[PDB]
């Protein structure tokens, strides 16, 4: 979400009646959230979210299994073609 | 070696056995994994308490 | 109707008046009006906006002027003309008042009380164009005068913190008209705009006022970042005479992002990463402030991606930040996994999103980076390798092509090998075991530093608040 | 305008051309200050040279410079 | 050197704990200090009554 | 009680098409049978969509794809008529005894027993949210605190119907509060198993082998989860979690295994892995590893979104145990140990050793696999240093906070 | 009239400039100034020739970079006044990262890294450079064996290292303030 633990800083910070304007301020500078272009370019959004479900869209532990593919399937292949050289060796 | 009966490894590439009894642990480093992790439970407790400041 | 809406909103705008008003005329209490016009330009907005909006006009004619009444009507007068109960005795609530000057008093003789009502009301003036989002012709004419008033007279303490928010507004009206469109014009109001700015952080050193130079400071930074003069913001950081003193949290965090972006593209990630890890914990952790912040998100992974360091998958994913975080992901995966033919697709793909937030220039850079993590992981898991087999699992041209790029690579310690170029292979050299090597009391001084600074920090700042809370009186 | 022709012109060889560079850049150096901090040792050697009757010009070139250093 | 670190550190946590506390302490005496205001107007007005 | 979460099980098989084409076809039996005569009607509907991309759909009201794998799909338009009728009459019945109950006072044990009976209908039915409404009036009167404690868990199941584990999550949390106000060894033991299968559904597993390595030696099961089904759990979890010296008393020499013996698929192959973890047979090794795959993992609904994880894990596992015994290997005779070719070898390493659980390098050149080690005091100095950096961090963090204050 | 025929080909001299001095630093801060100029409203169509050199520089392939400047000599608008300078700075480069790879390499593979068209200059070269040539074997280590005895000459040195007495030292006096 943000750098270091991001549940640790939004609890460190939230708003008073000095900081309200300083929010405000601050949005300005570049103007607007800068997070209406995304909606607007893709004309809704298609994310990475098909590979798995560790993907973009995720709300439970990552399991990093979405840089590699499932290699099982491969390792039947591989165990069987092994199998049969062998044999003959 | 995976019992742990005497804890070396075997190297089959020249087929020598080592046999290694050595202490790979110390006290004070064990002692301190607990002390710090202690400091952690602790500065979780703190912030409850500067949520007023805030 | 009408008459009953204006008195309403100048009714409103008497008691902000007060608050800040009473202290100042005491003595400068510095501080403490500070932290009122933060609340004060909030309940000022929601006044301006609704009931009308000739009420600016109005509370003119309540307090003194000497050509203040003047200045005010031309704004009006613009916007289509407004005059109609805006006279006296029907704008006039004083009429024998003293806390808005008393009448017989004004009448009489000479001494000015014109100073803090003129500054105070060149602030809603400002914030009054901005509601509208209205600029053009009114803010050059609002830009012109403003200026020279500034300047006419030798401000006050208080006096520094109301144009340390004036000088905001007309920094950032100029620059979204700069960037609307392109003109002679265009060119010539950048030069009068630096020159400005730049001789009042002179004055406001003498001064003693810390907020002025603050703001200063961030918003010529800002300017150089815009026009891509790396090579002034160089010199102006490098003759220092930023702040900590007294600053909001707020004007650290545009300090520390300006800084970050700036010594990026001139090839130094390592203080740029403390920069701009810095910037995102001192800024408020807000909904309204979510512009600023989701800037400095998609920053600090393409900084970390630029040190050969790899920011978390885990990042990405359990962010509320997804849609605009849509980019970086695959920018992060295609360096992590060190395939270059993915990356070419990415920075292609994103060429339009990337643009917008000026991390472009940066994802070319990139590149380098790409092939320093596909090669480290092979070192990393194969010791002893061929070149030979290095070309077949990356795709080099020739075994001299990836020679020449280890080769380059171990003089910045990155691979961390040296090559058999008899054997044809490269060996790599990392063993670690550095608890038989002399290398733990360095690493472990520089925690020792830390924890000392964080020592001086406490002992300095706590006793501070509860020796001004003793001063004031208590039961 | 900007401070890059006023660094050019000092480095450029022409007695007429190095009387220029003083005159242009004492006018506007509360803008283009930070640049000709830098480039401080050139003003110096004007300064010491009697083959210019501006020397007295480089020296107050050097006065607002230190001014707006903070030295 | 590597227990003088720990320790080091250790300290930090005490002394932050306090740094807090004073912090808190300001914000009640804060409330005790404005009531004390209207007390006072009392106080100034009877020495100048007698 | 006993259909809501058995026609899940199958239902959730028959979905897959990453499934063997017989394992599909003998699940889609058991599901249809029990739509017709338990009046699942409603969630019948739910399941159609459920597949979609994924083949075998053949209904009649819904969707199909073009190819169907299977045909123990149907919709009947019989299904619907007999929802309309059965829904009515039960409505009716158990109404006029609550109406009975509010006129002559037995209100209190009798109109909650009532609307307990409205829940487990509801609840068939497939209505998670008409259920738990139900069950919520049966607290208002006052019972028992056994009784009170039964119903959370019976709500908390319904989470598991529609595989929504933040509903499970939340259910959960109110138990808890209860549970020590009755103070039940019985009731607590269906706790340690209702959350064992909901720490399972999860990615996390170290919470779930301690909970469920427990439920073998005493169980007490209503609206819970076969014997067996949680004892080829407890083997799943027991692997996860423990290393040799602990595994092979845990799981292997539990006397509540061993009695149970094996005599289905699931738990056979399940039960063959891990004894070939701890012996040091590697050859016969990866046939129950693979047999894992097929038919433990991915038929499993609280394992299907860590099927992956698993076996990544257990290839990870049985490779670095290998290399804790040794100093120097061959490239042959370690291939040739799990069955393998040195080429294959050298490529599922090269995805393991980046991120580490191995730690070893291969001399590609010497023809050796060596092996590199860091454990001696050089270990226990990077595990301190990394926990404190993010002291350090905290400890700025929160202060940089106060000081602004 | 911001723009002339003259401009386009100006600023791919400026960049060959900095490049073979060497100021690889403002190399990237003149271009990011640079870039709203060039980016389609001249383009690169002749900008190409200092940029691309660049892309293999930092990617760090010397060979795609050695063959630019080889076809870079067909085409002649005057560039190689900085062409004949830049060829000189690559091999100077390979001569610094080579000696950390290696001790020795044999004469023949010397020739062919470093760019030499005669075994007599590359020879020459590294006698100058401070390798001695014995047994057509190079000797890397020479050099960086009297750069570093050159360090260790001048003093500044003791307290830039830190000393065990001077780190324990310091603990001490920061607590008893």
């Amino acid at each position: 979400m943000s750098t270091d633990v991001a549940a640790a800083q939004a609890q460190s910070k939230i708003d008073l009646t000095k900081k309200k304007n300083e929010e405000i301020n601050k949005k300005s500078l570049e103007e607007d959230d800068e997070f209406e272009d995304f909606p607007i370019d893709t004309w809704a959004n298609g994310e990475t979210i098909k590979s798995n479900a560790v993907t973009q869209t995720n709300i439970w532990e990552e399991n990093w299994d979405d840089v590699e593919v499932d290699d099982d399937f491969t390792n039947e292949l591989k165990a069987e073609l092994d199998r049969y050289k062998r044999e003959n060796q | 070696i995976l019992d742990k009966i005497f804890y070396g490894v075997l190297d089959q590439g020249n087929g020598w056995l080592y046999v290694y009894e050595t202490p790979n642990q110390d006290a004070t480093y064990d002692s301190a994994l607990e002390l710090v992790g202690q400091l952690n439970k602790v500065v979780d407790q703190l912030f409850e308490k500067a949520s007023v400041l805030y | 109707l009408h008459h009953s809406e204006k008195k309403y909103a100048e009714e409103d705008q008497v008691q902000e008046l007060l608050k800040v008003l009473n202290e100042i005329s005491k003595t400068t209490l510095t501080l403490d009006p500070r932290y009122i016009w933060r609340s004060l330009k909030d309940l000022s907005s929601l006044r301006n906006q609704e009931l009308l909006n000739a009420e600016t006009l109005c509370f003119t004619v309540n307090v003194l002027y000497p050509d203040s009444s003047s200045f005010k009507k031309n704004l009006l007068k613009f916007i289509t003309s407004n005059h109609k109960s805006s006279v006296p005795g029907s704008a006039e609530l004083r009429n024998s008042y003293p806390a808005s000057f008393y009448s017989v008093n004004t009448e009489k003789k000479t001494i000015e009380v014109t100073a803090e009502i003129n500054c105070f009301m060149h602030l809603l003036v400002q914030l009054f164009l901005w509601d509208s989002k209205e600029l053009e012709q009114l803010v050059e004419f609002n830009r012109k005068v403003v200026i020279p008033n500034l300047l006419c007279y030798y401000n006050l303490r208080s006096l520094n913190l109301i144009n340390a928010k004036l000088w905001f507004y007309i920094y950032l009206s100029h620059e979204t008209l700069a960037r609307s469109s392109e003109e002679i014009n265009s060119d010539n109001q950048n030069i009068i705009l630096r020159s400005t700015m730049m001789k009042f952080l002179k004055i406001a050193s003498l001064k003693h006022d810390n907020e002025t130079k603050a703001m200063l400071i961030n918003l010529i930074l800002r300017d150089f970042l815009n026009n891509g003069e790396v090579d002034s913001a160089s010199d102006f950081i490098s003759k220092l005479e930023y702040p900590h003193t007294d600053v909001s949290s707020s004007l650290e965090a545009r300090y520390f992002f300006y800084l970050s972006k700036i010594n990026a593209i001139q090839l130094d990630y390592s203080t740029a990463n403390e920069y701009i890890i810095a910037a995102i914990r001192k800024a408020p952790h807000n909904s309204k402030s979510l512009g600023f912040l989701q800037q400095s998100n998609k920053l600090h992974c393409c900084i970390q991606l630029l040190m050969g360091d790899i920011p978390e998958l885990s990042f990405f994913h359990q962010s509320n930040m997804q849609k605009s975080l849509l980019p970086y992901y695959h920018l992060t995966k295609a360096v992590k996994l060190g395939d270059l033919k993915k990356f070419t697709s990415t920075i292609t793909k994103y060429k339009q999103l990337l643009l917008k937030d000026d991390t472009y220039q940066l994802c070319v850079r990139l590149r380098s980076n790409v092939i320093k993590t596909g090669i480290r992981i092979i070192s990393l898991t194969y010791k002893k390798i061929s070149l030979r087999d290095i070309c077949l699992k990356l795709n080099l041209d020739s075994e001299q092509t990836v020679e020449y790029m280890v080769s380059r690579a171990i003089r910045d310690g990155v691979i961390e090998a040296k090559i058999n170029h008899e054997d044809g292979f490269i060996e790599t050299t990392e063993l670690l075991n550095i608890y038989d090597s002399e290398d733990p009391q360095q690493v472990f001084d520089e925690r020792i530093k830390f924890a000392n600074q964080l020592h001086d920090e406490y002992l300095v700042s706590m006793r501070y608040p509860e020796d001004k809370k003793t001063q004031q009186n208590e039961k | 305008t900007t401070a890059a022709p006023l660094l050019a012109l000092l480095r450029e060889n022409q007695d007429s051309v190095k009387t220029y560079a003083l005159e242009s850049i004492n006018n506007v150096v509360d803008q283009l200050w930070s640049e000709i901090s830098n480039e401080l040792p050139d003003i110096e050697a004007l300064y010491d040279d009697d083959t210019f009757s501006d020397r007295e010009m480089a020296a107050l070139i050097a006065s607002k410079v230190y001014y707006n250093l903070g030295e | 050197i590597n227990i003088s670190n720990n320790l080091q550190k250790a300290l930090t946590v005490k002394t932050n704990d306090e740094l807090m506390v004073i912090y808190i302490s300001n914000l009640v005496r804060s409330i005790i200090a404005f009531d004390d205001l209207i007390e006072n107007k009392i106080q100034n007005k009877k020495i100048q009554e007698q | 009680r006993v259909p809501n979460y058995e026609v899940s099980e199958k239902a959730f098989l028959l979905t897959q098409s990453k499934v063997s084409i017989e394992q599909r076809k003998e699940a889609a039996e058991f599901v249809l049978a029990k739509i017709k005569e338990e009046e699942m009607a409603p969630y019948y509907k739910y399941l159609c969509e459920e597949y979609l991309v994924n083949n075998g759909q053949s209904d009649l009201e819904h969707d199909e794809k073009s190819d169907s794998l299977n045909e123990w799909i149907k919709f009947d338009q019989e299904l619907y008529n007999e929802l309309c009728k059965k829904n009515e009459s039960k409505i009716k019945e158990l109404n006029e005894k609550i109406q009975k109950l509010e006129e002559d006072d037995e209100g209190e044990l009798e109109q909650a027993q009532a609307w307990i009976n409205l829940g487990e209908y509801y609840a068939q039915i497939g209505d998670k949210d008409n259920a738990e409404k139900t069950l919520g009036k049966s607290l208002s009167k006052a019972i028992s605190t056994g009784a009170k404690i039964d119903v959370m868990l019976t709500i908390a199941r319904l989470g598991f119907f529609y595989n929504d584990q933040l509903y499970v999550k939340e259910k959960l949390e109110a138990v808890n509060s209860m549970i020590e106000k009755g103070g039940d060894w019985e009731r607590r033991n269906r706790y340690k198993t209702y959350y064992g299968i909901h720490c399972l559904a999860v990615r996390n597993f170290k919470e779930a082998a301690k909970l469920l390595v427990d439920s073998l030696a005493t169980f007490t099961s209503i609206e819970l989860t076969s014997y067996e089904s949680i004892a080829t759990y407890a083997s799943v979890t027991g692997l996860f979690t423990l290393e040799r010296t602990d595994l092979k008393s845990k799981v292997i020499d539990s006397p509540e295994l061993l009695s149970l013996i094996s005599t289905t698929a699931a738990l056979q192959s399940i039960s063959s892995l891990t004894i070939s973890l701890y012996a040091s047979d590697y050859a016969s090794y990866f046939p129950y590893l693979l047999e894992t795959y097929a038919n433990v993992l991915i038929p499993c609904k609280y394992l299907n979104r860590h099927a992956d994880f698993f076996v990544r894990e257990m290839r990870r596992k049985v490779y670095a145990q290998l290399l804790e015994s040794y100093k120097t290997l061959s490239l042959k005779s370690m291939a040739s140990a799990f069955g393998v070719s040195v080429a294959f070898l050298d490529n599922d390493l090269g995805k393991f050793i980046p991120n580490k659980q191995l730690n070893c390098v291969i001399d590609r050149v010497n023809g050796i696999v060596e092996t590199n080690r860091p454990d001696n005091k050089n270990a226990q100095y990077h595990l301190l240093v990394k926990q404190g950096d993010g002291l350090l961090t905290k400890l700025q963090k929160y202060g940089a906070a106060v000081r602004l204050t | 009239l911001s723009e002339s025929d003259k401009k386009s080909k100006l600023i791919s001299l400026y960049l060959l400039n900095l490049l073979s001095q060497n100021n690889t630093t403002k190399f990237h801060s003149e271009l990011q100034y640079l870039d709203k100029h060039i980016k389609n409203l001249e383009d690169d169509s002749l900008l190409s020739y200092p940029i691309k050199l660049d892309r293999w520089l930092m990617e760090g392939s010397y060979q795609k970079a050695w063959d630019l400047l080889q076809s870079g000599s067909q085409n002649i608008s005057e560039f190689d006044s900085f062409t004949d300078i830049l060829k000189s700075a690559i091999r100077d480069e390979i001569a610094k990262n080579t000696e950390l790879s290696y001790d020795f390499l044999p004469l023949s593979n010397i020739k062919a890294l470093l760019f030499f068209n005669n075994e007599k200059e590359t020879e020459k070269f590294a006698l100058e450079r401070n390798w001695p040539i014995v047994n057509s074997k190079v000797y890397f280590n020479n050099q960086s064996k009297e750069k570093a005895d050159y360090e260790d000459e001048m003093m500044h040195e003791e307290d830039q290292k830190t000393n065990i007495i001077e780190k324990a030292m310091d603990y001490a006096i920061s607590i008893e303030n």
